[PDB]
């Protein structure tokens, strides 16, 4: 199916003393596979896969220059918004960018984006087509009219259907025996009594990969959404997620609710029951 | 400034069983701004060796971060995590549920 | 692989 490589940079300011705290990572489709962090001791982008570290040193010199780049522009627009706003210099404030590119089933350029947000707010953004920017506000505004003059989106899509499509084909091949693989879920049920009235049924999905995933339950053979919870999906730790969802039910009638889980690593979608 | 509360989990890595080795997690997630902190705790007490995972946000810029300690599970030892941000008046204990 | 260069706002 489909893929992506996404990049993610935040920088926070540091009033009273010195440079931004900032924190870049890499990833490709839900694998991280680089980091930079300003307040680790090497300075230098560091592997995050094992299928990365087939990269020489070239890359890794490379991608340092580049993230230590990405970091100099942030510092200095963290001043220039801190400007636009007409804010004072007491205040910590928050700049956060994401870009990368999406491709599908033939590793074929199928997306592109590139946003940035300022204290958690839309800023600007590259529209879907990779020619034009959305800009929230009039602050916003004026950074549009600078790019525009300066062609900032042409390079940006150059990149985006070239450079970004090319590396992310590159990181899959190499990257093949866990990033083409995908990991279904296991699955089963827990059974809580709540009082002698009312039970709680729970339906778990541990152990899988990619991330996305639905979990519903049927009463009777219909949808119930009603007395449900699900929650959010979740990190294991070891590089796949986990979630559950919960029903709750008069004690007696577990048999008329089962359990349905749609997954990527599954041909048919499945069905469990307690009992 | 806009502000969001962080939504908490705390869980197992792997299925929980006593005596077996394993990681205990405390997921943290949807808030805004970035600083946050986080304890795991064992019988009430702040536990030393923890780790967490490089700040990363969501679509909405939200923010989250897994922190993470090795642990051997009892029958007896009581295990949580307790969180404070600048949403939140009193730090917020979430207690680790084997059972669930 | 990073884009190689990124504007100021």
């Amino acid at each position: 199916g489909s893929h992506s490589m996404r990049y993610f940079f935040t920088s926070v300011s540091r009033p009273g003393r010195g440079e931004p705290r900032f924190i870049a990572v890499g990833y490709v489709d839900d694998t991280q596979f680089v980091r930079f962090d300003s307040d680790a001791a090497s300075q230098r982008m560091e592997p995050r896969a094992p299928w990365i570290e087939q990269e020489g040193p070239e890359y890794w010199d490379g991608e340092t220059r580049k993230v230590k780049a990405h970091s100099q522009t942030h510092r200095v627009d963290l001043g220039t918004l801190r400007g636009y706003y007409n804010q004072s210099e007491a205040g910590s404030h928050t700049v956060q960018r994401m870009y990368g590119c999406d491709v599908g089933s033939d590793w074929r350029f199928l997306r592109g984006y590139h946003q940035y947000a300022y204290d958690g707010k839309d800023y600007i953004a590259l529209k879907e087509d990779l020619r034009s920017w959305t800009a929230a506000d009039m602050a916003a505004q004026t950074t549009k009219h600078k790019w525009e003059a300066a062609h900032v989106a042409e390079q940006l899509r150059a990149y985006l259907e070239g450079t970004c499509v090319e590396w992310l084909r590159r990181y899959l091949e190499n990257g093949k025996e866990t990033l083409q693989r995908t990991d279904a879920p296991k699955t089963h049920m827990t059974h809580h009594a709540v009082s002698d009235h009312e039970a709680t049924l729970r339906c778990w999905a541990l152990s899988f990969y990619p991330a996305e995933i639905t979990l519903t339950w049927q009463r009777d053979g219909e949808d119930q959404t009603q007395d449900t919870e699900l929650v959010e999906t979740r990190p294991a730790g070891d590089g796949t997620f986990q979630k559950w969802v919960a029903v709750v039910v008069p004690s007696g009638q577990e048999q008329r609710y089962t359990c349905h889980v749609q997954h990527e690593g599954l041909p048919k979608p499945l069905t469990l029951r307690w009992e | 400034m806009i502000q969001r509360t962080p939504k908490i989990q705390v869980y197992s890595r792997h299925p929980a069983e006593n005596g077996k080795s394993n990681f205990l997690n405390c997921y943290v997630s949807g808030f805004h701004p970035s600083d946050i902190e986080v304890d795991l705790l064992k019988n009430g007490e702040r536990i030393e060796k923890v780790e967490h995972s490089d700040l990363s946000f969501s679509k909405d810029w939200s923010f989250y971060l897994l922190y993470y300690t090795e642990f051997t599970p009892t029958e007896k030892d009581e295990y949580a995590c307790r969180v404070n941000h600048v949403t939140l008046s009193q730090p917020k204990i979430v207690k680790w549920d084997r059972d669930m | 692989n990073l884009v190689p260069q990124v504007a100021t706002v």
